[PDB]
């Protein structure tokens, strides 16, 4: 099918638009990385809306698109990330200048890096859990009132017409 | 904060803090796996379509 | 000579009006229609302009005088030149008005060409 | 109100300003110091408010006005010219900048010359110069343009040579007088050629029918010269003399003995910008000219390099600012040679605002130093002029084009649209690159030497400005009005530059029509840049970074902190490397 | 159809004059997408600060998508960005494919960028 | 007096010529209208 | 004179006005700017009166009074210019002189034209009379 | 550094460039006098020269050649993508 | 600069303060405004302006630009 054809093109044109200039470490990293009853669950409707947004561009408005997409990150997370980077750089500078490389300091650096990665993962999860979920639930309620749960159920159905997703209208 | 293109040109592109919707956890199991595969193919096909349409559309509006 | 200079001044003022009234997105084409040719028709040799002297032969002077006289004959038969380009007595004004009225009646009752 | 949009009040307010200035000049005995100050302040404030209202309409919306005051003079047999004003985007761009800088310079000029015997004369001369420049940029025909050209030269001859009791200043004024006479000759000959060709003096009409005379020639005694070439040659010559390009620049450094408000007006917009205005006023003519295509980038780049390097070696503050102005005039010439008329306006506004503010700060410093303008006799002035220090820091970081400032963008835009098809392109590009990096040197030298060096000045200044009896809430080495003027000037400059950046540099193009039909692909590299261009601009970025490191960490003298300075440099290098690694690869 | 707006309408010359489209936009192929955006901005006035700080362009988000598509295509075709970037990355593969022998023949990467 | 009575004769000639052209255009229109009415009259008979 | 622009069709302008476009038309002068209106001369009289009173006050207090004097002569000196240039037949960008406006400087042609137009009017009216009587 | 692709807008060829060549195509400055005065535009100190081929003309020719080259590059890229599709579809 | 005496007979303007400057400012400002208002009112008769947004110039209208009949 045409899908298969597209896969063949990815075998030839991928490096023209996907690959970027990388160092030796970057190249190493790239090589490493390469029930019929609803029971009152409008989360299925929310996922159906996500799928419709993914397969169609002229469906939702700007407000609905922002509701269905995660919030843009902000000063808090960016400043925490760069403050973590600065603290780690200062610690490594001190270690190199004083020749203080032992297993204890190596373990401390590893633990600090892991803790900082977890703390950087925290804010996006907090935002998605707190702010986004009520708006998504309200949008799902409005759209099940407008259309009906069966339509979103068959949308969620994985073997449904992606062509109808692309060519579907409000 | 608002126009960082100087940093992109001078020092390159840095890593970005994680930002994901985590909205696909609503479905579970084989449904979840199938929809992951469908969305992945959709993203790859979208990038390919963007590239190919960009190369084709030169004759339009002449 | 002053009349040809006036022609050039009028076309320049028309160009200024077109510039003010029409945006540049279409001014060039509209101005290229019928206006550029008239601008180039009233240039340095054809129109004396700001020069000391217009170098004309006797035939060219005769043709310019004939053009002026043609304009005069056109405007005189309608009595358009009483205060601006003429001096008639009160008695001549009534006769001129009667003549122009009769001529205007005659022209109106003719069939179209 | 629709009545205001249909019938401008700019004319009324400008006439009020002009008539108040003239009547204050004539009736100066009735008005004391305070009377002249108050009357002209009211008139100038009303004018500024009206023009500020109309600025948005003319810039964003497609509003412009053609005003005729009446038939003026007979210039040929059966021909008469009228007094015409054209308030359009090109005119308002210069006039608003001139008026804003003039308003703030006017408020500052009372605090300057605080107890001088002739403050009124200086105020009225500044008003006359501003009026002449505004009349020049608002010209509707060539005769009004010539009148403004001759007026700005005459009124600048009186701001210079303000100290009329000295023949030394008379020589400096006479130099500029002679150069202005040459400019007037060139301009008047060009106007004569234009009138002999088209038999009109209206600028707008000239801008729309000159393309019909591209294939024409004129007969000089043994030469057949293209009409566009000769007209452009004369216009460019007079513009070069007014804008102080290389060679014809020598009158400008000698113009620095004028009082510092006059220097703030003259060197920031107004006079030095006049030539640029001409290039913007008659864009099609220079678009169709081979002489302009060859001479604008070469002379502009040479002037930029020359002014930038000479400025970085100056020790007189006013001389440093004057040579910086020469360099920026060269940069503006190159930016016009780019072919993008928006970049010229952005460069004009940014440079004018920040240069005027820097002149004001330098003037306060010079007044404190008792008329000694060389910072070899300054140092440690931060505690005596703190506002000057901080405002000067802001103004210099913006003016020098340092990264992450408003002045960075005009340099970047200039380098985006540079044409590489010139025969002398290597020299032009080398000159532009060498002149671009010179801002950091003179900015750092001026700021550090005036404010944060050792005490190199006379003991009298420091010791008399620090007596115990002077400790009070009223203590200050400047005036409150000067501080307020500089603060509001900086705020208004930021607001106006941000508005213009939004109008021109946004994805949605909002600027009004520039009445030019020559369009190139320069915005593409602004909209969709490619990899090699980004790398090329990164090269200059890293050159500037190296120069900053040099000016910060170089020890030219023995000190107790030399060893610690080397240690700090090493620490900074190591920390930058580790910070880059952490920010790019892990977390 | 990147140069086409929501309803496939071609604006007349008189309409272009009436809506006072700038000559810079007029010289490009994006007039039909620019005019509806300008109209939406006209009946939805917005300050310059909000225009700078709003990625979605506020109430004009529907037309701004078409304008973005048209502007991207216009500028990239104007400066050959797609071909230049294709040749910058893996110049040997692009030369073998013969993407554009006119540009490929004279293309030379700088020495500082990985030779 | 200078404004109103001492005018360039070329300007006056141009203005009067334009007036004469306008008069002739109006006469042409009146001629067309009269011919149309007479044709109506003829067709009725 | 001619049209100087390419022709346009009536269907096209009908379509244009259906699309929401409006034909540009010069606007009449407002009352304040009109030098022939009544509000213009009311403003002039107010100016003259206040100028005289303020001149008296300035003489009493010692202020200059030559500028208040220039307002008094300025009114009749500017009424001549405002009304004088409106009478001239020269055309700026503003509006186009009509045939009747030009005929103010041709009294003979004006009188004869009015008489001929009237006579043609009775001629047309009487022909309409017979065509109705048929 | 590599030189850039700089020129006029290829969508505006009938604009700035078109008028310049149209002026030479229409030798309007040497037409007969409208009054029939036995004079032409060539009888003046400032006169038209429609066979000059100098001055800014070399710059105009260079701009036209650059625009043609950019259009050719775009067409070659489009043909390349078409060839890739028809080659991959065969398999 | 330190102040120094100026001769009484000279009508020069060094260090002059008029005590009645408020009334003089009033009586120089307001008539100036009136004169400028009259000049502006006269000049608005001869002021041009492009058509507003949403308006187009009919090429066959009398206000449209014209050519010359020879
Ligand atoms: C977010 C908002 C940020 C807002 C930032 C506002 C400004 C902040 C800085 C305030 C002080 C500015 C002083 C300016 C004058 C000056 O340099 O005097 C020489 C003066 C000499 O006096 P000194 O202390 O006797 O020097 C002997 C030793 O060198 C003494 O050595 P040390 O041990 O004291 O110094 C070590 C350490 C001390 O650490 C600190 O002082 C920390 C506090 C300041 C951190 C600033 C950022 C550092 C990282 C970047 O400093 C560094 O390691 C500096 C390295 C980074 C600067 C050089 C490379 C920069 C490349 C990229 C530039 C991109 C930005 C361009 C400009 C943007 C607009 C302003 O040197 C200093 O003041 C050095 C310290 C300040 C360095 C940072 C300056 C930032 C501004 C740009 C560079 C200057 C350009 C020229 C400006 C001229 C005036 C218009
Ligand atoms: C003979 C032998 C015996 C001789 C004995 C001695 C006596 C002399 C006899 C010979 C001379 C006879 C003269 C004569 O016949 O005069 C009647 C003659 C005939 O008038 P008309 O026939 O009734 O006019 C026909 C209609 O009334 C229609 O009139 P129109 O529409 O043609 O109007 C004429 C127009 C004629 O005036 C104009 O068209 C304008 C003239 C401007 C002159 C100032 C600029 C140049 C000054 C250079 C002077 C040296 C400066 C040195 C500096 C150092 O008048 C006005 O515009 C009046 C208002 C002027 C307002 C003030 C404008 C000041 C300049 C503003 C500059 C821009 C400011 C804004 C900046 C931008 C803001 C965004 O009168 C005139 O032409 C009017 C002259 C007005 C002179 C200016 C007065 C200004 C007062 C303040
Ligand atoms: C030694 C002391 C350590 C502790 C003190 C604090 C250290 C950290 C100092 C910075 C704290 C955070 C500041 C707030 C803003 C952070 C986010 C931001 O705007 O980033 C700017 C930009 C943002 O660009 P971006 O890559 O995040 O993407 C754009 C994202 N938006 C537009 C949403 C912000 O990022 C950078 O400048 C890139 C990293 C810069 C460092 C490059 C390598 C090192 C160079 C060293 C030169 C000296
Ligand atoms: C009709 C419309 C006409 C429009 C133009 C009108 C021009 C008037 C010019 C001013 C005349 C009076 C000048 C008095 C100067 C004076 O007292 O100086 C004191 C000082 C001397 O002060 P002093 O103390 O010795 O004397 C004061 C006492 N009096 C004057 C009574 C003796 O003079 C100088 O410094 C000499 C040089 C004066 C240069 C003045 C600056 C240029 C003026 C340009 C005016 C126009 C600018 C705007 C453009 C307008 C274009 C239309
Ligand atoms: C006097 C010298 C007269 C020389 C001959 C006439 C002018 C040139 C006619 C041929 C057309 C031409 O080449 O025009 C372009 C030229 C400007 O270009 P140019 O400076 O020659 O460029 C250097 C090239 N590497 O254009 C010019 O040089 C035009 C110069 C016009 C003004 C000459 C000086 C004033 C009049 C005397
Ligand atoms: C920016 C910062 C500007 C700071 C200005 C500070 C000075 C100032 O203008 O103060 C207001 C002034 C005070 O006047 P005062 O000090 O009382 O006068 C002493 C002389 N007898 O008071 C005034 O200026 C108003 C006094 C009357 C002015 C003239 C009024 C008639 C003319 C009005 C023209 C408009």
């Amino acid at each position: 099918d045409q899908h298969e054809l597209k896969a063949e093109m990815i075998k030839e044109l991928s490096h023209y638009y996907d690959h970027h200039d990388l160092s030796l470490f970057g190249k190493v990293q790239h090589f490493v990385e390469h029930n019929f009853s609803e029971s009152k669950q409008i989360s299925r409707t929310v996922f159906a809306l996500k799928k419709i947004k993914t397969f169609n561009h002229d469906f939702f408005t700007s407000e609905e698109e922002m509701i269905l997409e995660p919030l843009p990150l902000g000063i808090l997370t960016y400043g925490l990330k760069y403050a973590f980077a600065g603290v780690d750089a200062a610690l490594l500078t001190y270690f190199w200048r004083n020749w203080n490389f032992n297993v204890r300091t190596i373990g401390l650096l590893g633990g600090l890096v892991g803790i900082q990665m977890a703390t950087l993962h925290i804010p996006n999860l907090v935002n998605e859990v707190v702010i986004q979920t009520p708006r998504r639930r309200a949008l799902a309620k409005k759209y099940i009132s407008a259309y009906g749960p069966q339509f979103f159920h068959d949308i969620v159905n994985p073997k449904y017409d992606i062509e109808h997703l692309r060519h579907l209208q409000n | 904060y608002l126009e960082p293109s100087y940093f992109h040109e001078t020092f390159g592109h840095m890593s970005q803090p994680p930002k994901y919707d985590l909205i696909d956890s609503n479905i579970n199991g084989v449904e979840k796996k199938l929809n992951k595969q469908i969305l992945h193919r959709e993203h790859n096909e979208h990038k390919l379509d963007g590239f190919v349409s960009m190369f084709k559309g030169s004759d339009v509006a002449k | 000579e002053l009349f040809l200079n006036e022609y050039r001044k009028r076309i320049n003022n028309e160009v200024r009006r077109a510039a003010i009234l029409t945006p540049t997105s279409s001014l060039r084409e509209k101005m290229n229609h019928k206006i550029a040719d008239q601008i180039l028709d009233l240039s340095s040799p054809h129109v004396r302009g700001a020069h000391f002297q217009a170098v004309r032969s006797w035939t060219d002077a005769s043709k310019i005088v004939n053009y002026v006289e043609e304009k005069q004959t056109k405007i005189n038969k309608y009595g358009l030149q009483f205060p601006l380009l003429g001096n008639m007595t009160e008695e001549q004004c009534a006769s001129k008005e009667d003549e122009v009225y009769q001529r205007l009646l005659k022209e109106m009752q003719k069939p179209p060409k | 109100l629709d009545f205001l949009n249909e019938y401008p009040i700019i004319l009324l307010t400008g006439l009020l300003f002009l008539f108040t200035t003239i009547f204050s000049l004539i009736c100066l005995s009735y008005l004391g110091l305070y009377g002249v100050f108050i009357l002209n302040l009211a008139s100038i404030l009303l004018f500024w408010l009206s023009m500020l209202y109309y600025f948005n309409l003319i810039v964003s919306e497609n509003y412009y006005y053609y005003i005729s005051l009446g038939k003026w003079m007979y210039l040929s047999n059966g021909f008469r010219v009228s007094f015409d004003l054209l308030i359009d985007l090109t005119s308002i761009s210069f006039s608003f900048l001139t008026l804003t800088i003039g308003v703030f310079v006017y408020i500052y000029t009372f605090s300057y010359f605080r107890y001088e015997p002739l403050v009124e004369r200086l105020i009225l001369f500044l008003n006359s110069f501003m009026i002449s420049m505004i009349l020049l940029v608002s010209s509707g025909n060539f005769i009004v343009l010539f009148l403004g050209w001759e007026l700005i030269g005459l009124t600048s001859f009186f701001l210079i040579n303000f100290w009329s009791t000295r023949v030394g200043t008379l020589k400096a004024a006479f130099k500029a007088f002679s150069f202005n006479k040459l400019s007037d000759l060139f301009l008047f000959f060009a106007i004569l050629i234009i009138f002999s060709t088209t038999y009109n003096l209206d600028i707008l009409s000239f801008n729309n029918q000159i393309y019909l005379y591209e294939s024409y020639n004129i007969d000089m005694f043994y030469w057949s010269i293209n009409l566009i070439e000769i007209i452009s040659f004369f216009f460019i010559s007079c513009a070069f003399i007014k804008s102080a390009q290389f060679g014809a620049h020598i009158w400008l450094p000698d113009s620095m003995e004028a009082p510092v408000p006059a220097s703030a007006l003259i060197h920031s917009a107004t006079l030095v910008s006049a030539g640029i205005y001409l290039l913007l006023r008659l864009s099609p003519l220079f678009e169709l000219s081979k002489y302009a295509y060859f001479i604008l980038p070469l002379i502009g780049s040479v002037t930029a390099f020359y002014g930038g390097l000479v400025s970085a070696f100056q020790s007189d503050t006013k001389k440093t600012l004057a040579y910086s102005t020469i360099s920026h005039c060269g940069f503006l010439m190159v930016s016009y040679s780019t072919g993008v008329l928006e970049f010229v306006i952005l460069y004009l506004y940014v440079h004018g605002f920040f240069k005027a503010a820097t002149f004001l700060c330098v003037g306060n410093v010079n007044r404190f130093n008792r008329n000694i303008q060389d910072f070899k006799r300054m140092g440690g002035f931060y505690k005596y002029l703190p506002f000057e220090c901080l405002a000067s820091f802001v103004c210099m970081i913006n003016l020098s084009g340092l990264p992450l400032t408003l002045g960075f963008y005009i340099k970047h835009l200039l380098f985006i649209g540079l044409v590489e098809s010139y025969t002398l392109y290597p020299l032009i590009f080398s000159s532009l690159i060498l002149g671009a990096i010179a801002g950091v040197f003179y900015s750092y030298r001026l700021f550090y030497s005036i404010f944060f060096d050792t005490k190199k000045g006379k003991k009298a200044i420091y010791l008399q400005a620090s007596r115990i009896i002077l400790n009070s809430k009223f203590y200050s080495n400047t005036s409150l009005a000067s501080n307020l003027s500089i603060t509001f000037l900086v705020l208004i400059s930021y607001t106006v530059i941000l508005y213009l950046y939004c109008t021109t540099l946004n994805n949605y193009y909002s600027l009004s029509d520039l009445k030019s039909i020559y369009i190139n692909n320069a915005y593409s590299y602004f909209y969709k840049p490619d990899y090699n261009f980004l790398n090329a601009v990164s090269i200059l970025n890293w050159f500037v970074i190296i120069l900053l490191i040099s000016v910060i960490y170089l020890n030219w003298r023995w000190s107790y902190y030399y060893t610690k300075s080397i240690d700090s440099l090493s620490k900074f290098i190591l920390f930058s490397f580790f910070f880059f690694i952490f920010s790019k690869y892990i977390l | 159809a990147w140069n086409e707006n929501q309803q496939h309408y071609k604006y007349s010359k008189e309409e272009i004059e009436a809506y006072q489209v700038p000559m810079r936009i007029k010289a490009g192929p994006c007039v039909d997408t620019y005019i509806p955006l300008k109209k939406c901005f006209q009946e939805n006035p917005t300050s310059f600060a909000a225009k700078m700080l709003d990625g979605r362009k506020g109430k004009c988000a529907k037309e701004f998508k078409y304008y973005n598509t048209c502007l991207n295509h216009w500028q990239t075709y104007e400066n050959n960005s797609h071909v230049t970037n294709a040749y910058w990355a893996d110049t040997s593969k692009a030369n073998a494919d013969g993407i554009s022998n006119t540009y490929g023949g004279s293309f030379r990467k700088g020495l500082a960028w990985l030779n | 007096y200078q404004g109103l009575n001492l005018a360039n004769p070329a300007e006056s000639l141009f203005s009067l010529n334009t007036a004469a052209e306008e008069i002739e255009d109006k006469i042409r229109q009146i001629r067309i209208d009269n011919d149309k009415l007479l044709q109506r009259k003829a067709q009725l008979e | 004179m001619q049209n100087a622009y390419p022709e346009i069709t009536d269907q096209h302008r009908e379509f244009l006005k259906k699309q929401g476009l409006k034909v540009y038309e010069p606007k009449p002068l407002p009352d304040q700017i009109n030098p022939f209106s009544k509000t213009y001369w009311i403003t002039n009289a107010f100016i003259i009166g206040v100028s005289f009173l303020a001149r008296r006050h300035a003489l009493k207090v010692g202020a200059p009074r030559i500028f208040w004097s220039g307002c008094i002569v300025g009114v009749p000196l500017a009424a001549i210019i405002s009304r004088g240039k409106s009478d001239q037949l020269d055309e700026l960008v503003g509006a186009r002189k009509t045939l009747e406006q030009k005929l103010e400087y041709a009294p003979i042609t004006r009188r004869a034209w009015e008489r001929a137009l009237a006579t043609n009017q009775e001629y047309q009216n009487e022909i309409k009379t017979q065509i109705q009587d048929l | 550094t590599t030189p850039r692709q700089l020129g006029i807008d290829t969508n505006d060829l009938k604009g700035f460039l078109g008028e310049y060549y149209g002026q030479y195509k229409k030798r309007s400055g040497i037409r007969s006098n409208f009054l029939g005065l036995d004079v032409t535009g060539e009888n003046s100190i400032i006169q038209p020269n429609y066979d000059r081929k100098n001055g800014i003309r070399d710059v105009i020719d260079s701009l036209n050649a650059d625009a043609g080259k950019r259009k050719l590059i775009n067409l070659e890229a489009k043909n390349f993508i078409e060839r890739v599709e028809k080659e991959c579809e065969q398999r | 600069f330190q102040k120094y005496p100026i001769p009484r007979y000279l009508h020069v303007g060094q260090w002059i303060v008029n005590k009645n400057w408020k009334w003089n400012t009033f009586h120089m400002f307001f008539p100036t405004a009136i004169l400028c208002f009259m000049v502006w009112r006269n000049s608005m008769i001869s002021t041009a302006k492009p058509p507003n947004y949403g308006e187009y110039v009919d090429p066959q209208s009398p206000v449209a630009p014209k050519a010359i009949k020879y």
